């Protein structure tokens, strides 16, 4: 029942600006802190509070910030940002009991020197082998997003206009083919029958979290926004 | 020093 | 002065077989300690504590005895499952002196892979119609205990094995994707062992 | 000999102000050493020892922030208790919390405390075995209920043993002329006629430290209190102790009676009569 | 719920001798609750510069206090203890006897 909301989900910052992380909570909690985490490992404590209007320095604390305007409210504030603050940030309440610490969904932020080199991916649909089909009576579909910058990325696919969770495989985490671009992959595997019919149509959709409407562009190349980009193939006999 | 623990009743 | 030291990065089991995740620690007073779980793309949330009396359990499976003598909470489990794969974080609760922080270690993932009971190892290649000249290799239906070879070469670029589940009756497939920017790149070469 | 290190909390619900007041003092065996005032303008842990001034920024910032949890913990347990009781906000309570640890003269742990009143009545409190609760009704067996589940008493207990009493042995070095001295009673008898036939003869002990001390009158060298006036232990304000105990004899039979006087820095108890 | 009275003792730091600077001191012990109100008076009257000790409580939960002033004691000049809690009807005056 204890639940810990985060905004936003992703950001993209410059090296220099301001970013303000928020943190929601109505488990009438009085303690709430922030953490971050590196590469899938560890969870430092940066501050923390224990009531409205007070707030606690943790054991990381330099170049952060925080903000607790009320027992609900909890802000996590980088004046200058740095690349060192790339990272994963995750919120946290409990009551006295302060062992017990429940924990929010998480921010992935990715801080950069310029926002130039932030590119949407290209997304391929690579469809089945013959062989697979004749010899094992299954068709696995890859779906393969590359070029894309930086990996604020979800992959989903969709068969008949509906989402699939069953057969489906993707990448845990996205590889860095060169300092700029990432690549994520996925397998689709339905039987040979299901391939075979004309009527199925099958699509990977990618999420790619960019920049936001508040970040200035120039004029030339079209701005590496928030989208979707898909995919798609049909069943063939 | 104090105890850093802060049980309610 | 107070801290926790955990098994060093990915810890690869296959299903059945039983977990021992390590965790040792320093502590000034008397010990505190707890297990923290985060599965992919989830919050952290509490899993176990140390407390009792004797030594012994709490959670799911999952049980850890904390031995105060040689300073060990580790992680144990009788028969690991497929969903038992997640990133497993040990934790130090200071509040005897000072204020009331969790002292995280740096966490241990657990891989837990199938065991495949009829493998059928192939290299497919596919293609992508929209592109010209755009392949794709596809290593699959291997056992979970072979190596899948990593890049050596420049724009030759393979991904590290996944799990595929066919809600169709019994269906794990271990699978491997490679592709490049060379002119001419064979399929079966790449995936070769070492 | 044995040392003790204590914190006493006092809050106080006000129906006529915005907040209550919470008021924490640190002891060292008779010596206070650090305050805290709710309503005081620094809002931080104050030093009121000479020897505790040689702790750090860390040390001072640490008790703050632990002393206003503290004071936010037992500001919440005004609200707790008046609707445990089924009370209005009309009136004003208090809750008082005791918690510290005794050490032997070899300085090693010998009991804890940890215990609450509301309104001057027993709450509850943690037994000699620190393993268990002394819950009086059944108010505090809802407050024993909500401890047990979160392993408080364990967790006290590494408190209890371990750095209360590291901190009273840091304490006890550092303030080593003021906490390890032994300061004897200066003893006087005074003889004032209340009647005729009743005189009171007075057996003062003055500028002793520590606090504790043992003024018996005996009449025929047989123990007397029946008649044994025994004013409370009171502070003369410089670190020492003062006590007096009285007793109405009749008139001509004074030298039949004798006080007693027992005391730490005393190598021998003094027998005193009045000449 | 619970109303103890408080114990008063109005002593001197150092034994008095005239002409000596030296320390008034009044004790308050032994009430509850906390609310207190103390006044050391000179010849009657209320005297401005006086400090209290930190409240704090005995085993029996009772309350505490010492209100203290920096005082020359004289031969005509007569000291006391003002003090009033809801116990009290009206306000406790209790003289300094410096030859108890």
């Amino acid at each position: 029942e204890a639940a810990v909301t985060q905004s936003p989900r992703s950001k993209v910052a410059v090296t220099g600006g301001k970013v303000t992380l928020s943190c929601h909570q109505t488990n009438n909690h009085d303690y709430m802190y922030w953490y971050r985490q590196d590469t899938g490992h560890g969870l430092r404590l940066i501050h923390y509070s224990y009531v409205a209007d007070s707030t606690e320095k943790g054991d990381i604390p330099d170049g952060y910030k925080a903000s607790r305007p009320s027992q609900e409210n909890f802000s996590l504030i980088l004046e200058l940002a740095s690349l060192s603050q790339t990272a994963v940030y995750f919120c946290a309440s409990s009551d006295w009991v302060s062992y017990e610490q429940y924990f929010g969904p998480g921010t992935r932020l990715t801080v950069l020197e310029d926002l130039r080199n932030v590119t949407p991916p290209k997304v391929s649909l690579f469809e089945p082998s013959k062989a697979e089909i004749a010899n094992k009576q299954k068709a696995t579909l890859v779906c393969l997003a590359r070029g894309f910058f930086p990996d604020h990325v979800e992959l989903s696919w969709w068969v008949n206009g509906k989402e699939v969770h069953s057969g489906v495989s993707t990448d845990p985490q996205a590889y860095k083919e060169s300092n700029y671009s990432y690549a994520l992959s996925s397998r689709l595997r339905v039987s040979a029958t299901f391939w075979h019919n004309p009527r199925n149509h099958f699509r990977c959709q990618v999420q790619f979290h960019g920049l936001s409407e508040e970040d200035k562009w120039p004029e030339g190349s079209p701005k590496p926004v928030t989208q979707n980009i898909s995919a798609e193939a049909w069943g063939r006999a | 020093a104090l105890w850093g623990f802060f049980p309610v009743l | 002065m107070d801290s926790v030291t955990q098994t060093e990065g990915l810890v690869t089991l296959t299903e059945g077989l039983p977990v021992m995740l390590n965790c040792t620690y320093q502590s000034t007073y008397s010990p505190f300690l707890f297990w923290y779980v985060q599965h992919l793309n989830e919050a952290p949330k509490l899993l176990l504590k140390s407390f009792t009396d004797n030594k012994r359990p709490e959670h799911q499976g999952f049980h850890a005895t904390l031995h105060k003598s040689s300073s060990s909470f580790h992680l144990q489990k009788s028969s690991a499952q497929l969903s038992d794969s997640a990133l497993y974080y040990c934790a130090l609760f200071l509040a005897s002196s000072s204020f009331s922080k969790l002292v995280f270690g740096q966490g241990t993932s657990l891989s837990v892979v199938p065991n495949i009971q009829n493998p059928e190892p192939a290299v497919y290649q596919l293609k992508d119609p929209r592109s010209q000249d755009s392949t794709l290799c596809l290593f699959t239906d291997f056992d979970s205990q072979i190596n899948v070879p990593k890049t050596m070469e420049s724009g030759t670029f393979i991904t590290d094995k996944t799990v595929l589940d066919m809600k169709a009756m019994d269906s794990k497939s271990n699978g491997a994707i490679a592709w490049s920017n060379q002119t001419s790149f064979t399929c079966q070469d790449i995936f070769k062992e070492t | 000999g044995s040392h003790s290190m204590r914190y006493f909390f006092t809050s106080v619900s006000r129906p006529g102000r915005g907040e209550p007041r919470f008021i924490a003092v640190g002891y060292v065996d008779d010596t206070q050493f650090v305050r805290f005032d709710s309503d005081a303008a620094s809002q931080r842990m104050e030093p009121r020892a000479p020897w505790i001034e040689q702790e750090g920024p860390e040390y001072w910032d640490g008790e703050t922030r632990k002393v206003k949890a503290h004071s936010q913990t037992h500001r919440v347990d005004l609200g707790t208790l008046r609707g445990y009781y089924n009370q209005s906000e009309a009136g004003s309570h208090t809750v008082q919390r005791m918690y510290g640890c005794d050490v032997g003269s070899d300085w090693r742990f010998l009991r804890g405390y940890h215990q609450y009143a509301y309104d001057g009545k027993d709450y509850i409190a943690l037994k000699e075995d620190l393993r268990s609760w002394t819950a009086a009704d059944m108010a505090a067996q809802t407050t024993k209920h909500k401890w047990e589940a979160a392993h408080v008493a364990e967790q006290l207990r590494a408190y209890l043993e371990g750095a209360c009493v590291e901190w009273l042995r840091r304490y006890l070095e550092n303030g080593k002329e003021t906490l390890q001295r032994t300061d004897a009673p200066k003893t006087h008898m005074t003889h004032h006629a209340v009647s005729d036939h009743e005189a009171t003869l007075r057996c003062w002990a003055l500028s002793f430290y520590p606090a504790e001390i043992t003024l018996t009158w005996q009449r025929d060298g047989e123990d007397q209190t029946q008649d044994t006036e025994l004013v409370e232990t009171r502070p003369a304000g410089d670190g020492t102790f003062q006590k007096w105990a009285a007793v109405v004899v009749p008139s001509g039979q004074e030298q039949r009676y004798t006080c007693h006087v027992q005391h730490e820095g005393l190598p021998k108890p003094l027998t005193l009569r009045w000449e | 719920m619970i109303q103890r009275t408080p114990k008063i003792q109005v002593y001197s730091r150092h034994p008095a001798e005239n002409g000596k600077s030296n320390f008034l001191n009044c004790y308050v012990s032994g009430f509850h609750p906390s609310d207190i109100e103390v006044d050391l008076l000179k010849n009657g009257e209320r005297i401005e510069k006086v400090e209290h000790s930190d409240l704090s409580f005995s085993k029996d939960w009772s309350f505490y206090l010492l209100y203290y002033t920096e005082f020359t004691p004289t031969e005509k000049d007569e000291y006391a203890c003002r003090v009033n809690h809801v116990t009290l009807s009206q306000p406790k005056i209790v003289k300094w006897d410096r030859d108890m």
